[PDB]
């Protein structure tokens, strides 16, 4: 709150009418979030929380595949093994 | 005149001497060079005595 | 509502190039600068 | 053709100089009134002093 | 000569000489040019 | 911005001080009067020689400040508005 | 930031005259005519033209 | 507004990187030329 | 070809009467109706603007439209006053109160049946209609509201006539209100899809011009509005007279808009010089053509050498040659074709009207779909989303019934048009 | 059309509304007795007086005004004044007992049964007119009946003339000088109504009235009849816009939305320039840049607040005389480059201008100078929430004991009236501190 | 354009400010009303007088003038003397009571109650100016008001007007005569300003201008008028150019980048010739090159310090009437011939030459004498350290017990402040000696 913010930016030498304006700033930038946050739905685009969900599905997947062998690709990592040793002798 | 095939200077709007002209874009002739020099038409005050 | 004897008033304006036998040329709108209107006082000229 | 333009040019020049002139003659009926204003204030400053 | 042309050398223009619309070299100008409407509906009325 | 800054209520419960105007012992139109009541008259920026990004001022401009103490149950922590 | 000129030194002139009355509509010369009745140019006729 | 881009092309320099001297087979709308060289 | 003025709120009335001020010069039409002509070419095509009257008279086919009755009263007072027909004066008891959402919902809705009926009575009048010529302005009530409307609702009903706007855009150091990022946004996506073509005007500009050109010590806005008026009559100078090279409101549109959306103009006009330097020039085509590309002469507070011209027009007036006017055209083409778009060749449009106005002897009027018309869409844009980003002046739109997806709609399709604007203005060949 | 029915509420109001009658008549050629020449069939040629007086069933200008007044000392003076046969002998209604000073008083005891009485005058008013505009309201909030009866008035021409426009002219407590010790109750508990009962608000404080003529005007012992002439000139210079010709009308519906971004938010701070007395006038050369300064300036402010102390929302700029848009477009051009004055994020625009071409006529026995031109500002800023603060911290003082809180329990209110007041006047400024937040 | 602002503070600044304005007055013929009734030679609207004089819609010519003084003596009489009608009833403004020759008074106490009103008028002033040249402020650093109000006045206008230029017209205590006794403390702490806020600080001390006036005017009773007059003609002489034509004109700026060659060393030394009498001057033929050996003597200059202990750094010459560059070419090369006055080595040119067409107008009933051609010199010279080391010589026989500090710490100064000043004095003469060092 109030007395939490001005404890929290508790700097001496700073003249105490800029750590009303400080402690204003932040009070009234965290109503705003809040405020921005109450109807940001219909604003937001679809497209910005599709970065997010493209990290969760990465790790998602990563943790899956962490686990899971698969024959088929088997046979494509037995494909695979040989043309490594090519690249290195070349 | 402020730019001028008289002088030495090339003031014209860049690479209007192979500018994008009927004659090398989609079409292409031997005449190219002809037809830049001969349809830069206000650098023409003195080579066309004025004409287009 | 207002009183049915009154009329639309007539507004004079003093220098325009039609009456003073000149073209309407830019910047010759002196009829329109308020100092050459008769009145500044605005009628309701539409209702009478 | 040259004659044209130029009696287009001197009577061009003469109707600039007649609306120089309105222009010039409505400025001075503006500085007028507010010579008129500013004898109205004096008056007014003498008045107030009495 | 050309109007940017030099004009020192250029023929004097005579007092008789007359530069105004009338003495254009046009077909109204030209002396056998009949056109005043002999025949024709705006003869019938030129005829009134 | 110390200029932007309003002079609410809440900035004196914060603060310290009232907005009601200080009422000095002096005769009016005075200069005992001017820096009784206003905080501009007794700005003095700095302390004698610096040796015994920049520095700026803002915090000046305004009345002096009054005996009185703003509660805090006097002042809201929100208003309704967009 | 705007340029200004004072009245006195920025004036039309007061030195040339052609002692000719006429209506704005023959004022300018040939100004309701076309280029098919009169393809050429050539000066009005009012009261007191004379040539220039 | 950068009024240089975009930068006006050449189109002898594009013709000469892109090899488009000819076609001396003759195309659809073109002519079999053999005057033409290098294609 | 018949074209019907419409004047929307209090700065579309009064350019409207310095418009029919100048009409009427033109066509040799004094206050009380009665034709004073001095040759057959004004009474020839004087249908075009203005309607027989019953005794030799002519009355214009404006219709004025204002919810405040004060500035129709001022119309009506002025020296063409009478001009008009009664009837076609339409008002309401109570002003649109500078909101778009009362013009163009509530306030504006009851009169616009009277509107629409004068309107269409003006309509089946006319041998062949041409298009609607109405001229507001974006930042006010009645004219930005009801005149969109009446943009947006003619179109359904005549959708084949060339929709011309003449309007009045509001400029950040010119405000005179607070909500014109609002009224202009709501007024705009209405008019890209409702207007033919929409020429733009900035009293900055206006300024601007008496400023430096005019030079005019104490210019009030008679002197102000003939210039727009002098423009608005130069565009449809071809239709209302006879030239070496003819154009319509159809030909200009044809020849000025590539892409439908991009309809919107900047203009300029000349011969313009304050008195005392007239002396100094000689007037032709030379320098009318200078006075055109001079950015100084435009209408629009946009620096053309900002952006490059999708497309121009210049519609000259007076006895002139039509070799130096295509030379002219040709070499500012050539020589500023870094402003030029190139994969439009031969971006300017010249027609030739024999007629010149009234003590001029040779004019032009001016019309450019330069790119740099989005300059004022986007900080206009940019002032709407700062406004609508903390809800300001919201509750005077909302309480009128109006949704808030409307002020986001408006936003998308701003920044769309400026998106167009600029894709089009830096693409290649 | 274009009328605007003016309303006074209390001594103030009423005073108030004499000054500016006497200076509309004046200025519309209307005789204090209100009736035409015996030779002239019509008094004035014009109808330009319509917004302001309505013609009777003898010829004559009935104002389109009410006073009213709960003690009879004013309005029986304005009986018996030289403007006895213009006001109508109705619509000037007069009460039996006042209010004294008590706001609980002139809302629910006195105020109730003679406000009803009041919208029957103010209805025949209305019915006479035909184009309303809106309402012109003057009281002073620190008033008895100006307080609690002008806001019982406004609530009731709320509920029953619908969204129509109600400007309000209300004088406040001043910072330093007060003429009640109750002045505090008062402003706080009119605060209800006027923030929730009325379009606009503007600020009248005798405190910087006062100061305006003493350091301009030349008056060194000013008055109330002065402060009221004052108060008029500004509300002539509101209204001239529809009363005459004029560059860019601007009406009262204009000026009340381009004015105010919240409903909370329309408490606007107005100043009047160029006031300057006589031997001032012809001494400077009161141009358009000029008197826009001093407009801005503190100096030329109506009321006691500095406006350099908080942020500008938005101005709306009258100009009256031979002011041109040569020459306002340049003096706003150069007064946003200045930055004393100081907008909000949010409203980049900030500014309606309204011209007119009559200059402000001059009432005789006054002492404002004959000006070529003038301007009004009506200007929506976060400073005001200083006077606000002040008179809610006098409020909390007085409130903290629970002094003076027997007089408004006997006049008939609950104190949990009080309560809320101060409850709103802290929302009322944490709103004004949260729009003066930046983004 | 080219407009002027001259700002007189203190008894001696306003004694001063009298003559200048009376005198310029006389130069563009302006009566104390404030008209131009009739003037066959002054072409139509013809307007020299815009760098001092502002136009009115009265038709007068305000002049650009601010008058402060702590006390209303001079200032009152100034208000009821000859030239009321031109003198606006502000701009000449007072306050209730003197400083006292107290620095410290002047500027933290009483100063600071008017300073604001001082920049109030100023800003207005310079509203109405749009090619300001620039502030020349009349003082004496020997009193009160002049030194402290003069001071904060100054680093006041430093940061509202950047880099505008300042010229102040400073009269220091003179070696011998002098009237107050803590005056060497206000001239000691007056230096700051002088140092820094002022571009240009000109000396006009009162017992070279006395020993001028009774070696050359041959009047053995001149006063504070006949100084104040005299210098009046200097300052209008140096304004002359921006004025009125001339063969060389230069501007404030034009001779400030000429005068001052180090950030600081800006404090420039005076002189004018040929001061006559009546009966003096009809007998002479004041050539160009006498008149400039009379300004380059020690007897014909207005500072007492004396150049032939000094190095001759820049001169600007300002000459009036029908002087021919040739006359003024001879001169500068005759000067730099004769070997008793010195230059110092690395300003091989130090000449600055303006000839105005203009010659200066006599004042009959005064003192001067009409004369064909005048010249005043404005030199910068490190002669100039003298005065210097001398005030501070009697500031430190003063401080060294502490005598009259009461009086300043008891105004809310601090009793480092003396310090600082000596200190930055000594700075100033150890500099001015480095500076006139040989390479
Ligand atoms: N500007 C101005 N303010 C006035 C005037 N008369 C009274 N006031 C203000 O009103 C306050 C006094 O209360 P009033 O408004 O007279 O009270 P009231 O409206 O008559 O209601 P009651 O107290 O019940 O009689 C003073 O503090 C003034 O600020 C006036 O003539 N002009
Ligand atoms: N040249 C000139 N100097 C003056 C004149 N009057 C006063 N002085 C100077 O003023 C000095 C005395 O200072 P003060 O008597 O305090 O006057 P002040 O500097 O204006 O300060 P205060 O009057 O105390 O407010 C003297 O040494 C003079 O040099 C004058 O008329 N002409
Ligand atoms: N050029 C010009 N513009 C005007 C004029 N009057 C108003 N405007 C413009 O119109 C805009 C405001 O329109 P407004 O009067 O509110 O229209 P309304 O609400 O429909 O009556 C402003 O931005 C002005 O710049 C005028 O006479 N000439
Ligand atoms: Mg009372
Ligand atoms: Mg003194
Ligand atoms: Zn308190």
């Amino acid at each position: 709150s109030m007395w939490a913010t001005m404890e929290a930016l508790d700097r001496p030498g700073m003249s105490k009418d800029e750590l009303y304006m400080k402690s204003l700033r932040q009070s009234l930038r965290a109503k705003a979030f809040l405020d921005s946050s109450k109807n940001a739905g219909k604003f937001i685009p679809d497209e910005q929380l599709l970065s997010s969900i493209k990290r969760r599905d990465a790790k998602d997947l990563a943790l899956t595949a962490e686990l899971v062998p698969v024959r088929r690709r088997d046979r494509l990592q037995e494909l695979v093994l040989l043309e490594n040793k090519h690249r290195l002798r070349e | 005149t402020e730019g001028r095939l008289e002088t030495i200077h090339n003031l014209r709007p860049k690479n209007w001497d192979n500018r994008r002209h009927w004659t090398n874009w989609h079409h292409l002739y031997d005449c190219e060079q002809d037809h830049i020099t001969r349809e830069s038409a206000p650098f023409h005050d003195l080579r066309a005595g004025g004409q287009f | 509502k207002n009183s049915v004897a009154r009329t639309q008033p007539k507004k004079y304006f003093a220098h325009a190039p039609q009456s003073e036998n000149l073209p309407l040329a830019i910047g010759a709108d002196f009829h329109d600068d308020p100092i050459n209107r008769s009145t500044l006082r605005k009628s309701h000229n539409l209702l009478l | 053709e040259q004659e044209r333009d130029r009696a287009f040019d001197d009577r061009n020049e003469e109707v600039n100089y007649r609306l120089y002139e309105v222009e010039q003659k409505v400025a001075e009926q503006r500085r007028l009134m507010e010579k008129n204003g500013a004898d109205f204030n004096r008056a007014l400053a003498e008045q107030q002093r009495r | 000569p050309w109007s940017t042309g030099l004009a020192t050398s250029e023929a004097r223009k005579g007092a008789g000489l007359d530069l105004t619309e009338n003495n254009l070299p046009s077909l109204k100008t030209y002396r056998k040019a009949n056109l005043t409407q002999t025949i024709g509906a705006e003869a019938a009325l030129s005829s009134m | 911005k110390l200029l932007t800054i309003p002079r609410t209520n809440n900035y004196y419960a914060a603060t310290g001080g009232c907005p009601c105007v200080p009422r000095v012992a002096a005769h009016p139109g005075s200069w005992r009067l001017k820096e009784g009541q206003l905080r501009s008259s007794t700005y003095r920026c700095g302390t004698g020689c610096i040796k015994k990004c920049c520095h700026h001022s803002g915090d000046q401009y305004g009345w002096r400040r009054g005996p009185h103490t703003v509660l805090d149950k006097n002042t809201a922590a929100t208003g309704k508005c967009d | 930031g705007i340029y200004t000129i004072n009245h006195e030194y920025h004036h039309p002139r007061e030195e040339v005259r052609t002692g000719e009355t006429y209506t704005p509509a023959e004022m300018v010369p040939g100004q309701y005519t076309t280029m098919y009745n009169e393809p050429l140019q050539a000066p009005n006729n009012v009261i007191g033209s004379t040539r220039r | 507004f950068d009024p240089e881009y975009p930068v006006p092309v050449n189109q002898t320099a594009l013709n000469a990187s892109r090899g488009r001297n000819g076609v001396p087979e003759g195309d659809q709308y073109t002519i079999r030329n053999n005057s033409t060289r290098e294609g | 070809r018949e074209i019907v003025s419409c004047q929307a709120g209090q700065c579309g009335n009064q350019i409207g009467s310095k418009f029919w001020e100048v009409i009427s010069d033109e066509h040799g039409v004094d206050p009380t109706g009665t034709y004073q002509g001095d040759s057959d070419l004004q009474l020839e095509r004087i249908n075009v603007y203005f309607d027989e009257s019953s005794g030799g008279r002519y009355v214009p086919r404006a219709v004025l439209m204002d919810l405040e009755p004060g500035t129709m009263d001022s119309v009506r007072a002025g020296p063409y006053g009478q001009l008009f027909r009664p009837d076609n004066f339409i008002f309401g008891q109570s002003g649109a109160g500078n909101n778009w959402a009362k013009g163009h919902y509530t306030e504006g809705a009851e009169l616009i049946d009277s509107v629409l009926d004068v309107c269409r009575k003006e309509a089946e009048s006319c041998d062949c209609l041409q298009g609607f010529q109405l001229s507001h302005s974006l930042g006010g009530g009645t004219g930005s509201g009801m005149g969109t409307l009446l943009i947006s609702k003619l179109r359904e009903e005549y959708p084949d006539r060339i929709m011309m706007t003449f309007s009045v855009i509001p400029s950040p150091r010119v405000s005179d209100t607070v909500v014109e990022p609002y009224n202009t946004t709501l007024s705009v996506h209405q008019l890209v899809e409702n207007s033919d073509e929409s020429m733009c005007i900035d009293n900055e500009a206006l300024y601007d011009i008496c400023f430096r050109t005019l030079k005019l010590t104490t210019p009030t806005f008679g002197d102000l509005n003939h210039l727009v008026a002098a423009v608005m009559s130069g565009v449809t100078c071809c239709l209302r007279f006879p030239g070496q090279l003819n154009s319509d409101l159809r030909k200009l549109a044809v020849n000025l808009v590539p892409f439908p959306r991009l309809h919107f103009f900047m203009m300029g006009f000349a011969p313009l010089t304050s008195r005392g330097s007239q002396q100094y020039r000689g007037l032709s085509v030379a320098e009318l053509t200078q006075q055109m590309f001079d950015a100084k002469n435009m209408m629009q507070a946009a620096d053309p050498r900002h952006g490059r011209y999708l497309t121009a027009s210049a519609l000259f007036r007076g006895r002139m040659s039509t070799k130096e006017v295509d030379e002219q055209m040709l070499n500012v083409q050539n020589k500023n074709s870094s402003y030029f778009i190139e994969w439009i060749p031969n971006n300017i449009k010249s027609s030739i009207c024999d007629i010149p106005p009234k003590g001029l002897k040779m004019s032009v009027t001016f019309i450019g779909n330069n790119t740099c018309i989005q300059e004022m869409f986007r900080r206009v844009g940019e002032q709407f989303t700062g406004m609508f980003r903390r809800k300001a002046f919201l509750h005077w739109y909302t309480g009128e019934g109006m949704d808030e997806m409307e002020f986001t709609e408006a936003e998308s399709n701003m920044n769309d048009l400026v998106s167009e604007y600029q894709q089009y203005q830096d693409a290649t060949v | 059309m274009r009328e605007a029915i003016c309303i006074h509420i209390g001594q103030a109001g009423c005073q108030v509304g004499n000054a500016c009658w006497e200076l509309f008549c004046l200025e519309h050629g209307i005789q204090p007795d209100g009736s035409m020449p015996s030779d002239k069939c019509i008094g004035v040629e014009d109808d330009a007086f319509n917004t302001f007086f309505s013609e009777t069933g003898a010829g004559k200008h009935v104002p389109r005004c009410l006073f009213l007044d709960l003690e009879p000392t004013v309005v029986d003076e304005v009986r018996t004044g030289t403007y006895r046969q213009l006001f109508n002998p109705e619509q000037l209604v007069s009460g039996k007992e006042d209010a004294a000073n008590n706001y609980a008083r002139g809302h629910y005891t006195i105020g109730k049964e003679i406000v009803d009485l009041a919208l029957d005058r103010i209805r025949k008013l209305a019915d006479n007119c035909t184009g309303l505009q809106g309402f012109m309201v003057f009281h002073a909030v620190g008033g008895g009946t100006g307080s609690g009866l002008g806001a019982l008035l406004l609530e009731r021409l709320s509920v029953d003339y619908g969204k129509k426009s109600k400007l309000g002219y209300t004088v406040y407590p001043s910072p330093q000088v007060s003429t009640a010790v109750v002045e505090p109750y008062n402003c706080v508990l009119s605060t209800h109504s006027l923030l929730e009962h009325t379009d606009v608000a503007t600020m009248l404080d005798n405190e910087a009235i006062y100061d305006l003529t003493r350091r301009s005007l030349d008056i060194e012992r000013p008055s109330y009849t002065n402060v009221n002439r004052l108060i008029g000139q500004v509300v002539s210079s509101l209204t001239a816009s529809l009363r005459f010709d004029g560059a860019l009308n601007v009406d009262l519906t204009e000026f009340q939305t381009n004015l105010v971004p919240y409903p909370r938010i329309h408490f606007v701070l107005t100043s009047y320039a160029p006031v300057v007395s006589a031997e001032k006038a012809y001494h400077e050369q009161l141009s358009v840049a000029d008197i826009t300064n001093s407009v801005f300036e503190p100096a030329g402010m109506l009321t006691k607040c500095d406006p350099r102390h908080g942020k500008y929302m938005s101005c709306c700029l009258m100009y009256r005389g031979d002011v041109v848009p040569k020459d306002v477009n340049a003096a706003i051009a150069t007064i946003k480059t200045k930055r004393t004055i100081q907008f909000v994020d949010w409203c980049p625009t900030g500014f309606k201008c309204g011209i007119n071409y009559q200059p402000p006529t001059v009432v005789p026995g006054g002492d404002l100078a004959k000006v070529q031109r003038a301007v009004c500002m009506i200007a929506n800023s976060t400073a005001i929430a200083e006077v606000f603060a002040r008179i809610d911290h006098k409020f909390d003082l007085m409130y903290s004991k629970r002094a003076f809180v027997h007089w408004y329990v006997g006049e008939g209110m609950e104190e949990g009236e009080f309560s809320e007041a101060r409850e709103d006047l802290a929302a009322l400024e944490k709103d004004y501190e949260e729009v003066g937040a930046e983004s």
